[PDB]
């Protein structure tokens, strides 16, 4: 893996690293800069939420503004973090290990326009011209005639729909709420039943908090958004309703009780995960039953069909050979814990995922090239000086 | 009714069998004015599948098992898309209609009771099509028996083969070690186990069957004398290393069998799949001590026939015993390969006019290989401590022609080694002379040593006359004191290959008391050169003597000097004995 | 460690456990590997004492087919990690023999460590005997830095300990 | 032993290269009488893999990009399947075996110090294939050396080395000139590949189209106005290109060499020139070309019974024949009226501001206005 360092917003329009694709289905553009096979940025912010929302609806401990990622500048700025941040995360061997896997985990391709993922048809062209006694009419060269029909789904149209471009990740920026780090899937059947799903990540490079006596690695955030990215790309995505019991809400005069998506607590790390992945296991769904069972009637498809079939590229035979290499279980023993102890990033521990309730979070700006680097915060996570945000007055209190 | 004993049978009825009610179910084209018209189909997976007719004692298991055992596995061979295509030209201004249907393979097993035939099971596995063709006006009626089948017919040889069911030398004067060898391609195997298919061509049109590579997947065959040591896996990286074989279980390569008919008689095509045979054999002491044989898939075989006379009554001939039958032409190349179980030494230095080696302790008494290249090309003298062990020197097949490092080695990794000359007798005494050129690597096989005293192996520039000795392994007489008949038996070197022996004469030199030496054969004959030697600071300077003798059994002396050095030089011309055998007979 | 059939260098081999009969139980085995020695360098001691003292000079050798092998290293090499020479015991001026056996934790440990010396009487000082990243076993310089920290890493790669047969541990 | 000043250098040998011990690993066939054996492949993914032999200071890094800057890019050119095919038809009593290999291309990086080669390597980029064949007997001793090769060799012999280091009377406006269908790059950079076909053979190389991805070559005196969307959106507009990237157009070219001497035929990749020009009072002010991928070119020749040549500097040869076609195209930058009305005897249009325009009109009946 090479993060190509070399893009800019000014660079031209090449249709080959620099792109004007079509956002889902809808009447919105947007510039997509690819920095790693089938891995992209897009420097302005997220389509799909109004950027002018309701005050009604506006979330606690959001920092809301319509004019973020406007001027070009900004989306420079913002494409140099993104590429410092991949950087980053490439420079360890860990991080280099995930965005490989990354790159090569491809949803799973479709069958034939009629069903299948066995030898495609044939067709013979080129009849030899007729000899003086021979009529050499079935002297030809024999294809296979749909040769690579397996209709991917993780591709970017272009504008004119007529140019398509495959990805597997499209980091966006943040969308109505600046400081919410967020992973979407493309469709919800294709991430639920083993398939696999495009991934659209909005993140925030530009805004960290302080904890404790530390600041919060931006990469951190980047490498737990990308985890969580990886149940999409494998279509291992639980139902909505697979909640766990995260917190009791002791400020409350009822018994209440605020739960987390099992995927969430996978993805977080810290303490809590240890109260569940507990060997024996007590929590237990069936979730993971055919979670596993679907992953391997996918690899069985793939080794028995889709692996000796000599008319489909190695482009995507092969990578769904190192897509299927790995097992689930290294999927769901993957968090946030990993990353932290490989990279020395100090994180917070406990109920991570409920830090609004505990305390007020002040929000510190990065400048990429004056305190990030290839190797992290300039001068440690700790002793590392951050100016306050201006943007500290506009964090909505909805207690 | 039927001359068998009783029991059960397993019986092929051969190829070419349409169904009935099945014609024209693939559809059919119409055309005219001399119009070329091609129709084919693929039989991939869904239109391949058997026919299954069971009986209450054969159930479908049953038949499936044992028409796989005797006769081809058609359950790994429909697996493979295989095509065809009919073409057929209008002829002049007539309508032609044709149109295309299966042809199947009839696996019947029968229940032979006193000489009755009293239960029968069929099996029918699709082979391949057969498209059959009219001429018609508009208007005119056609026979029914054209279009409508009723009853199966077999459209080919009347085939019956049937198989009762059971209740259950030459002299190599190779060196030793191991070597692949290529014995040939075209090979198939027996009762059809191999065939793709037959078609049918009708007089003036013509038929094609063709293997598109839609599916990578092929089938080698492997057998073993000694699963131990030459397994599957073993088998394959010798075969790697001696013919860089990549690909096993995979082959991209498509190949097309096309045949036009004359405009007189119909004709066959028989499509087969062949075989590329590799021996791996691990020879030692002029015997094949182990054996291993691998059928790589090759591209096919076509083989063209002619349609029997209809007049002629169906034999029931039993089926031939398991074996392989070789169709291309006669081949037979030998590569020697390095055995993997010795470790290789490497001499990245290039040898100059003088190096001297020392067996490292990692070896701890083992034989092993060095690889060493030379910077200039030019005959070198390669010995060890006192001229033991007897070593042998081998070359690289291919090497130089890629990588360069001038005065460097470069380890181009070239496990197939051409073998050069040298001796396998530990205790024997020699030292060779051999020609290496500028860029070739070349290995140097220590043997078993069974002793503690380090060695060193020392490679000598020679540019006297012992250029006249050119790829020889010089050995050295020493227990030649004392007058009547001795005899040495070594491993005889191939045809137009050179051996040489260092002697001296007992007594003490006096330029007189020229003793009568004789010096023959006992089986292989061979050109012989005398030479008288004379030791300087620089080396050896040759002294012609006799020249253009005969060895086999010679029976002419010569009165030569006592206390002298000779050098007898032996051409062998003819390979009759895996061991040469020189007699000196001396008197006084 | 395991000696390698060519290379004089002793290969990174995955320990095996226990998938026998029982799910309840897993361990691994600790009887694998070659089978290591340690002898005196210069017989200054008392004989009647044999017990292997902390700061000493000796040979760790280990038994290979049916003969005793040292270990040595090079006198001169650029790269911090070097590898070991696995030798059949010999006499060389192009490689050191002497291991000097320290302990470092100064919390009770069974792990002990191992000093690659130029000579008893000379301050020279090698490197520190470990494994570093495809596993390779070798000794490093940069041990050397990290071992003198004020809080100890119990679980850096220049930790030893030696396992001889005892009745208690079966398979 | 070279004569050549010393550095380093880039020397292509041409293709048609056959490797040792590695002749029939891709098995052969048997032809018994009468029938015609078609033995081919589709060069796309795996044997599509180059052979790096480096040396020190000549890693797999610096040949690769080394051999792209210089002669023909593989890395891109090996995504694309292509096919080739051999036919033989077997006498009419006996048996022919014919069998496969692979030729490549050989290329080398040498370092020349005083007036000898001290250092090379190669890399072997997969290009075509070669069938030998002979009619044999049942029982014929058949020579050792028509299967084996000891050494390499090549089979068609060059050494190209590269030391490292009128009036027009047009009005004023854009033009746009189709200038032929034939065009290659030098230094055979756009080699498909190199067939020889034995006597008494046939010999075919096939594009197959199974991936539909060309690369068209884009060069301008000027980015600001005429650049890669301009360029293709002038095209569109004169000749209604459609397809610029993507062709399913798929072009086979078939040899049969005579029973007397072999043949030698190559396949190149063509190219269409489009000019694009801005004329203005009689001088070309802006020029953009434009090669649209074509449908190949064929070579015919034959083997001689060498000179180390330098490479030839970068450019286009036409092998097609001479063409020159001009279509003015409507400026981009101009507003366009249109009147909805036909002129039938007598119109006034009133006229946007100060702005050269066009004005869109038909007439009513045929006649001289």
């Amino acid at each position: 893996m090479n993060i190509n360092d070399n893009l800019s917003i000014n660079s031209p329009v090449d249709n080959k690293n620099v792109v004007v694709v079509r956002a889902r289905k809808t009447d919105t553009v947007f510039k997509a800069f690819k920095v790693a096979p089938n891995i992209w940025v897009a420097p302005e912010r997220y389509y799909g939420e109004s950027l002018s929302i309701d005050e009604e609806y506006k979330v606690d401990g959001g920092i809301y503004d319509s004019n973020f990622l406007s001027q070009d500048s900004e989306k420079d700025k913002f494409l140099q973090a993104i590429i410092t941040l991949l950087k980053r995360i490439n420079s360890t061997n860990a991080g280099e290990k995930l965005l490989s896997l990354i790159s090569t985990a491809i949803p799973f391709p479709y069958g034939y326009i009629g069903g299948g993922y066995y030898a495609p048809n044939m067709i013979t062209f080129g009849s030899a011209p007729k000899s003086n006694k021979k009529l050499n009419s079935l002297i030809s060269s024999t294809i296979p005639f749909p040769y690579a029909g397996y209709r991917e789904t993780n591709y970017l149209s272009s504008e004119d729909n007529k140019s398509f471009y495959a990805s597997n990740i499209v980091i966006f920026g943040p969308g109505a709420n600046i400081v919410e780090n967020n992973t979407v899937f493309y469709k919800k059947e294709d991430a639920e039943n083993g398939m696999g799903t495009m991934t659209e990540i909005w993140f925030q490079p530009f805004l960290t908090y302080k904890y404790d006596e530390f600041y919060i690695d931006p990469a951190i955030e980047l490498i737990k958004c990308l985890i969580k990215s990886l149940y999409f790309l494998y279509g291992i995505k639980p139902s909505d309703d697979l909640v766990i019991p995260y917190r009791l809400r002791s400020e409350l005069e009822n018994i209440e009780y605020s739960q987390l998506n099992i995927v969430d607590l996978l993805v977080s790390g810290g303490i809590d995960p240890k109260f569940i992945n507990t060997d024996p296991y007590w929590f237990t769904d069936n979730y993971f039953s055919n979670a596993k069972k679907v992953f391997e009637d996918h690899r069985n498809i793939y080794e028995t069909q889709i692996e000796g079939n000599n008319a489909i590229g190695n482009d995507i035979k092969l990578r769904l050979k190192q897509k299927f290499r790995i097992n689930i279980n290294d999927i769901w023993e993957l968090n946030l814990n990993y990353f932290s102890k490989e990279f020395s990033i100090m994180m917070p521990d406990r109920f991570n995922n409920a830090l609004k309730h505990f305390y007020r979070k002040q929000y510190y700006k990065i400048d990429y090239p004056e305190n990030y680097s290839i190797n992290g915060f300039v001068n440690g996570q700790i002793n590392v000086q951050l100016s306050l945000s201006d943007r500290n007055q506009d964090i909505i209190n909805k207690p | 009714t039927i001359d068998l004993a009783d029991g059960n049978y397993v019986v092929s009825r051969g190829d070419g069998w349409i169904l009935s009610r099945q014609n024209q179910i693939l559809g059919g084209s119409v055309i005219s004015n001399g119009s070329t018209g091609i129709v084919g189909d693929l039989r991939v997976n869904d239109n391949a599948i058997p026919y299954y007719y069971p009986t209450p004692s054969f159930n479908e298991e049953y038949i499936k098992n044992n028409i796989q055992t005797v006769f081809a596995n058609f359950t790994e061979a429909n697996q493979i898309p295989i095509g065809f295509e009919f073409s057929k030209t209008a002829p002049s201004n007539k309508n032609l209609y044709m149109y295309l249907q299966y042809t199947y393979i009839r696996y019947e097993i029968i229940k032979v009771l006193q000489h009755e035939i009293i239960e029968r099971a069929v099996l029918y596995v699709p082979s391949l099509g057969y498209v059959k063709s009219i001429e018609f006006n508009p208007g005119e009626k056609i026979n029914k028996d054209f279009y409508f089948l009723t009853n199966d017919k077999c459209i080919l040889n009347e085939q019956f083969l049937y198989k009762k069911i059971l209740e259950t030398q030459r002299v190599l004067p190779y060196s030793n070690g191991l070597y692949v060898i290529n014995k040939g391609d075209g090979y198939i195997r027996t009762n059809d186990k191999d065939l793709i298919g037959t078609l049918l061509i009708e007089a003036g049109s013509s038929g094609s069957i063709i293997q598109p590579r839609l599916r990578n997947t092929t089938r080698p065959l492997f057998t073993t004398s000694n699963d131990a040591k030459f397994s599957q896996q073993y088998t394959e990286e010798r075969l790697k290393d001696a013919f860089n074989v990549q690909l096993f279980n995979t082959s991209t390569s498509l190949f097309k069998f096309v045949e036009e008919a004359p405009s007189n008689k119909n004709i066959c095509i028989k499509a087969y799949n062949t075989y590329e045979k590799y021996e791996l054999i691990d020879y030692q002491n002029g015997s094949i001590v182990n054996k291993a044989e691998y059928y790589l898939p090759s591209l096919g075989y076509c083989e063209v026939t002619n349609a029997p006379s209809p007049e002629s009554e169906v034999v029931k001939t039993q089926v031939a015993e398991d074996g392989f039958i070789q169709n291309g032409p006669e081949e037979e190349i030998v590569v020697g390969v390095i055995d993997p179980s010795e470790n290789i030494q490497e001499i990245n230095t290039a040898i100059s006019d003088n190096y001297t080696y020392n067996i490292p302790g990692i070896v701890n008494n083992n034989p092993f290989y060095i690889l060493f290249t030379v910077n200039t090309t030019g005959i070198y003298k390669i010995n060890a401590q006192n001229n033991l062990p007897s070593l042998k020197i081998y070359e690289a097949i291919g090497s130089g022609n890629r990588n360069f490092q001038s005065g460097n080695l470069c380890d181009d990794d070239i496990k197939a080694i051409n073998y050069i000359t040298g001796f396998d007798s530990p205790n024997a005494k020699s030292y060779l002379v051999v020609l290496l050129n500028k860029d070739k690597n070349y290995y140097i096989r220590v043997p078993q040593t069974s002793s503690n005293i380090e060695n060193q192996i020392k490679f000598k520039r020679e540019e006297g006359d012992l250029r006249n000795l050119m790829n020889s392994s010089v050995n050295i007489i020493d227990n030649l004191n004392s007058t009547g008949a001795h005899y040495y038996t070594r491993q005889s070197p191939d045809v137009h290959d050179y051996i040489s022996y260092e002697f001296t004469i007992p007594g003490n030199f006096n330029n007189k008391d020229t003793s009568n030496i004789r010096l023959y054969t006992s089986y292989n004959q061979g050109i012989g050169t005398l030479f008288r030697v004379t030791e300087t600071i620089d080396g050896y300077n040759l002294i012609n003597i006799q020249q253009n003798l005969n060895l086999l059994n010679s029976t002419k002396s010569i009165r030569l000097l006592n206390g002298a050095i000779y050098i007898l030089k032996v051409e062998v011309t003819e390979l009759n004995n895996y061991n040469i055998k020189l007699h000196i007979d001396i008197t006084n | 460690i395991k000696l390698k059939k060519d290379s004089p260098v002793g290969e990174i081999l995955t320990r095996s456990k226990y998938n026998q009969n029982s799910k309840y139980i897993n361990y691994r085995d600790l009887y694998i590997g070659e089978k290591f020695i340690i002898r005196r360098k210069s017989n200054s001691q008392s004989i009647n004492d044999d017990i292997v003292r902390k700061e000493d000079y000796i040979y760790l050798d280990f038994f290979n087919l049916n003969q005793e092998w040292r270990v040595y290293t090079y006198k001169y090499f650029k790269k911090e990690e070097e590898k070991l020479f696995l030798a059949p015991i010999s006499d060389s001026d192009e490689f050191y023999n002497t291991i000097q056996i320290k302990e470092y934790d100064e919390q009770p440990t069974y792990s002990c460590q191992l000093l690659f010396k130029k000579d008893e009487e000379s301050t020279d000082e090698i490197g520190l005997i470990g494994i570093h990243r495809k596993d390779y076993f070798c000794i490093s310089k940069w041990y050397l830095k990290e071992v003198k920290r004020k809080p100890y890493n119990l679980k850096l790669g220049c930790n030893w300990q030696f396992i001889p047969k005892d009745e208690g541990w079966t398979e």
